[PDB]
């Protein structure tokens, strides 16, 4: 029962989205940061 | 002494002797055919009556045809001149490369060495996969599982086992093709030819090859497992020396037997599977298995039937595994390969006095932020990235990380990422993730940890990473 | 239907309805339903609706279980059913 | 497999944003490209395309040239444009295919085509 | 030459024949009988036994029973005077108006046509049925299936399709009730006498009517669909006419057919069904159909056990049709009516090529706006719709109003819904959509394009709702 | 008659008499054992030989063995001299305390009352248990699922059931463990003992014990709920009694059915049971009921199988029960005790046309009154209990009271919980809390109502606790 949600679809994908798109931004955001250091 | 066919069922026969009537397990050969027919004792349905099932097809025969009792069970070449050649259920070999002249022949059919023969060493084998080595460590001469469903990754795994570990085997090594694709027999004997694990000019191959595939009627498939094992069972005993055996799909083994159980007379069990399921995989695995006068490295791949890993013939295939190694497809569905899961793949030795209390602590570490990331997949499913005090967010963004480096490409899969496959040795396993649960890499993105190597070409990558944004 | 997909839309299911109901009650303490839509296209409310909100969403979500599970057994009964036939059909085919 | 590269898990990577579709940029881009290439790998039945015309159009698509399109708009255009190289530009196509390779002159043909050509049609 | 009863279970006869053995299909006739007992030749068991099956019941057989042989299968009477009669499995009239004399017989038992003798001609049939005509249209001188749950709307469809088209429809049809309600055919008989398209004074009907209701026995409900297949190949070959061939229930014929498999000495296959399911059906079905001698438009209802689109039975079915009409009960319980599924209905005829791509991309326009409805129904039912952008909500409304806009009022519904009935054109439907689509009535209220005939009518009941 | 065994695989057993055949359900005796191995007739199989279920253990048995028909089914000891003793399946003593010396005997295999023997009149069965009495009623001759598990009262319940119909009913009982753990077995028996309804020296027992342990075969198993079935059935045909039958656990009694018919080779009907599931539950189940002559009440523990209502077993028992007592660990930890659910815990007699408008209003009331203050619960605790309007105010205080006040002090837990236990009589009960709900206690503090006796006990309980 851990992640029931995610082994499905509907609000999988949600999920799924969500977290991709949130480290996604934050990555390009820690990204030419790297750059900075 | 000479039977007469009575009875012709698909892969069932039935022979009637008047003579002597053959112990079970014992091999008939089939007179009036221009290709070696063997039929096995499988019943004696009384009436000096014996029921068969076929090594092969059975297109063409008569009722009333003669067969000739060869006096044992099925006998095939064994020793050192099999290595390098593609051999059959029966011995015969199918290289085209002419006989196998062998000075000595073993019963496929054989008694499963006793309890007081029985090993209890067991030493780490290192195999360069960070996945396994950290999770679920294989051990020398041990018995190991793959389990998976469809196409997730158990034959491109298994392969990358060879490339690692069997070609820097001081050694011989068997492989044996248990109902699978015979275009996967023909990759990997041009595969070895190739890396010259298999010699056609001299004497130097060792790994000797055992095929009956899906184009082969269920009773071939349904021992040629038993064949390769015997193979592999010469070079453990009247070697003692060290022998890989890798099987690829036992699970062929049991469907095989499944698509004759009926025609053998049986109520079916649960799942349609046959009654004898368990015992058959029994006195056919307890075989395989490394006893104190020599040691087998198997690696055997598990079909899992839709996926599910509850179903009779895998389940009963677990507790006949000293290391397992579970396939799938959500993982696999995420693009990371191998498509291990971390929560569901075991192994004996994963003691923290075998592989250390550092070795151990990090693994299970990984395993719980694992664990945890799956208990946030559900309460961020419903209120996004922006409720989880920074703590808990701050471990997903671990294993997010975490659950990436645990892919790795593999040599043997180049023609597939398109990437040069990567070879890790254990102790930059271990530091690489010891590491990223320190919180070190907080500042490096994912993707960063994605078909790497050791955990520096993470950070490198992340910087070829930084100068391209 | 297949056993292994309702299990796993009822475990997925039960574990929202976990978090919505928990949701419900820190909003009590303190997504607003059409709150800050209103607002937009043109505390006290905030909260009111979330409370509502998570309310609702709870109640959908048990009902939704509540539905899942008879389809689970009648499913779950079936299955049986079905293993069995096939059992008994092959013996007597002996 | 050039222009093809790895338009393939891109497009299963697009699939990753569909779950959404105030997007950064960005991803809205990521959600730009796969919903351009979508339209141009939709198709007509009894009509094959020589694996020339098809890199053609596939080339128009995955070089972004048609990213600033509008989707509904990309099928009315692969017939046009097609129905163009397959007229006026015989010899382009009459290499690719003879070297199944865009070379360096036929990628900046392409270029020079896909891109003006596509102007002119949303003139 | 005299056969005898061996054994009799139920509906299955075994028949020992002492000299000339009966071949498979012929028909033999029960001796020492009120009423004509037929039974039907299944299989040959050896020691010149053969196993039969009964076209009646079987109450009262002796062993020892005498069985004659007719030499051949079960012949019916076909041609223009069975048209406005009844006749049940045998050809035997059941209308209480005497003997059927008509020239020619025909065996209830054919093989299909041949491969060259098959019609690759599509062309539209418009119904009136807005449903139907727009996403899954049907074709003359094709097989439309219509699969439905118990109650759900498979017979009122029938009924309906038999009114809009039927009547407006220059040749011969045939109806044959197979395992359904006996007071059906009796509403449907006293319906045709009534709209005159059966005549019992002049001989100018126009429909042939072949019955085996639930209330008869398997070996009968098995072979009635073959009977009125039969009297309309006559129609169609020995005539040269455009048939329709009205079927309601077909699913029965196959239900029938388990029912005595069981009976045959047949292990079952899936779901208990008999393993000749599958052929069985194929000799049949393929038979209904048009050839280059004629044309068949045949309209099947079929029934959905448990309402279970797997069942081997209708499952088996699709593969059958040129369209399908799948009936929903969830849709229906939504008081959808007809409950047809725009999901889940198709027709080889939705093609550009064909219907034209002004009809293809609307049709395509609809089954797009609900798909995309139907996968934010998970989100819907747990954090309602104030969790969706301001871009579904618009769609959820534009499919909430096509749905509504999907359903009609049918005349032969009238009682039901309280509306009266309607017959809406293919311009009429498609630009009814293509509107809904385009936004152009996004202002209006759902309920306003519930059971309505064109979108005219949907406007008009927007302002009376003010 | 003497038979020979001529076949045996397991607990099943074939017998070849030459002469005379011994009925279906006929008991015959193994010759040649230690203990008594009892053979219940099951099928005629033809050929003088017949098939049976082994009551016990089948090893040892040879072909040839001598087999004695003993004349009738299997016979038990019967009449008062059982009360207080454990009786096997077969009817032997298995407490040890030597013979069953009764003068009476019956056959385990009796048809049910007929028609006319029925009682027409539904009477409820007082039990002097306030919340049963009350919320629940206990159908005169009717069956009642016993729901809970263990550690919830149960064993206490049963027992002080058996005292009070003992102590206001005359009428004794009988306890039919089917399929009992060897373990909870014995521990009940003397928990009996040192509760009253069981001595060991003075015939003042009340109950008469029957068992069929888990290691008994499948056939042992299945025919106990009839052993102790019978031994009730003389008490209520020959001293005209209202018996009270205690079987715990009628799902084993079902599952023993199927393994039986199982190991009989029968057709498993679905989800595995056996085919003649409701015969098997009806044949039992309506030898239980009212007569003429008296009356037998049976308390039958149920277990729902995968939590599964629609489960064949319990959907074919609750097609038998009248009321449901149903305890609860929620209850059980509140300190309330008996631990029954007053909302989940229902009855069939509890209509106004059985129960008396009267008493079924107040049933009703302290239903509604519970359902009430169940829901408050969330605002209580979020919203805080101090915006309760008057009418908020008081529902929460006598909910309360009312909730305590269907707690009741057992004469059987006095050993432990040195307090004198309570008969309530139903006139005190329907008062009782037919006046909470007045308001006419509204002045009292809860204590004063847990665990008493009638509404009077409260009021004093109040005073002393000030
Ligand atoms: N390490 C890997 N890297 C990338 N792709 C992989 C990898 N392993 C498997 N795959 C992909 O999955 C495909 C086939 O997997 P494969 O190893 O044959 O599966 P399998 O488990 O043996 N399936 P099967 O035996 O048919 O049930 C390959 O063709 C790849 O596309
Ligand atoms: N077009 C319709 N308009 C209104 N109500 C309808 C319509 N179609 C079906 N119904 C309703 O559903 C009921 C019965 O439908 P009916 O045509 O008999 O279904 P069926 O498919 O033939 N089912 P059955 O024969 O029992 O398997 C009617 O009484 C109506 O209430
Ligand atoms: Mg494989
Ligand atoms: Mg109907």
């Amino acid at each position: 029962s851990g992640d029931n949600v995610r082994s499905s679809a509907g609000a999988v994908r949600d999920a799924g989205g969500a977290f991709g798109k949130r480290e996604q931004a934050e990555e390009e955001r820690y990204f030419r940061a790297r750059a900075k250091e | 002494t000479t039977g007469r066919i009575v009875a012709v069922i698909g892969a069932v026969v039935d022979v009637q002797f008047d003579e002597g009537l053959p112990p079970i397990l014992n091999a008939l050969e089939v007179q009036g055919r221009e290709t070696r027919l063997v039929l096995e004792v499988a019943q004696h349905l009384g009436e000096s009556t014996v029921r068969t099932i076929a090594m092969d097809g059975t297109e063409g025969l008569v009722r009333g045809q003669k067969v000739l009792d060869s006096g044992a069970p099925i006998r095939i070449p064994v020793g050192p001149e099999t290595l390098g050649r593609i051999m059959n259920v029966i011995g015969e070999p199918i290289d085209e490369r002419g006989p196998i002249k062998t000075k000595q022949f073993a019963a496929i059919h054989a008694e499963a060495p006793e309890f007081v023969e029985m090993s209890v060493e067991q030493e780490i084998l290192v195999t360069g996969i960070k996945v396994v080595d950290l999770l679920a460590p294989y051990a020398k001469g041990g018995k190991i599982g793959l389990f998976g469903g469809a196409g997730v990754g158990k034959t491109v795994l298994i392969m990358e086992l060879i490339n690692n570990v069997a070609k820097a085997h001081g050694g011989y090594s068997v492989f044996a093709g248990v109902g699978e694709r015979t275009r996967e027999g023909n990759d990997l004997y041009h595969e070895m030819i190739e890396s010259g694990v298999i010699n056609l000019k001299d004497a130097t191959s060792k790994v000797a090859l055992v095929y009956g595939q899906m184009n082969e009627p269920p009773g071939a498939r349904a021992r040629v497992a038993l064949t390769g094992l015997t193979v592999a069972e010469y070079f453990r005993d009247q070697e003692g020396q060290d022998v890989l055996l890798f099987i690829d799909n036992i699970f062929r083994f049991t469907q095989a037997g499944s698509e004759v159980s009926a025609l053998l007379g049986r109520i079916p069990s649960a799942v349609g599977y046959q009654p004898t399921l368990a015992t058959d995989m029994g006195t056919m695995q307890e075989r395989i298995t490394t006893t104190k006068k020599g040691s087998i490295t198997s690696v055997q791949a598990i079909y899992v039937p839709a996926d599910d890993l509850t179903d009779p013939a895998p389940a009963t295939t677990f507790a006949h595994l000293d290391a397992t190694t579970v396939l799938s497809r959500a993982i696999a569905e995420l693009g990371i390969y191998p498509a291990v899961d971390p929560l569901d793949s075991t192994s004996r030795i994963m003691d923290p006095n075998i592989v250390g209390s550092e070795h151990y602590d990090v693994a299970r570490g990984v395993q719980k932020i694992l664990q945890d990331y799956k208990s946030l997949q559900d309460i961020i499913a419903i209120l996004g990235m922006d409720e989880l005090s920074e703590e808990d967010k701050l471990t997903v963004s671990r294993a997010r990380k975490i659950q990436r480096f645990l892919s790795q490409p593999f040599q043997v899969a180049e023609v597939f990422t398109g990437h040069l496959g990567k070879l890790v040795p254990l102790k930059e396993t271990i530091k690489g993730f010891q590491q990223i649960l320190a919180g070190e890499y907080d500042h490096l993105p994912e993707q960063a940890f994605y078909m790497v190597g050791p955990i520096e070409e993470a950070v490198a990558k992340a910087d070829k990473l930084a100068e391209e944004h | 239907a297949t056993l292994k997909d309702i299990t796993r839309r009822l475990k997925s299911i039960k574990n929202i309805q976990k978090i919505t109901k928990s949701m419900k009650m820190v909003a009590a303490a303190k997504l607003c339903g059409a709150i800050h839509s209103s607002v937009a296209k043109q505390t006290t409310s905030e909260q009111s609706a979330r409370m509502t909100a998570m309310d609702n969403a709870s109640k959908n979500a048990s009902e939704m279980i509540d539905k899942l599970t008879l389809t689970f057994n009648r499913t779950r009964q079936a299955v049986i059913t079905k293993e069995l036939i096939e059992i008994i059909s092959g013996a007597a085919a002996l | 497999k050039q222009v093809a590269g790895t338009m393939k898990l891109e497009l299963a990577q697009y699939r990753e944003v569909a779950a959404f579709a105030d997007l950064d940029a960005a991803t809205q881009q990521l959600l730009s490209r796969g919903v351009r290439l979508t339209e141009l790998l939709k198709q007509g039945q009894y009509s094959p395309m020589a694996i020339e015309e098809q890199v053609a159009v596939i080339y128009a698509g995955v070089r972004g040239y048609l990213d600033k399109l509008e989707p509904s708009k990309i099928t009315k255009f692969e017939n046009a444009f097609l129905s163009h190289v397959i007229s006026q530009h015989q010899a382009l196509l009459g290499k690719i295919r003879t070297d199944g390779k865009i070379s360096e002159e036929s990628d900046a043909k392409l270029k020079e085509i896909v891109t003006n050509f596509l102007a002119g049609f949303e003139a």
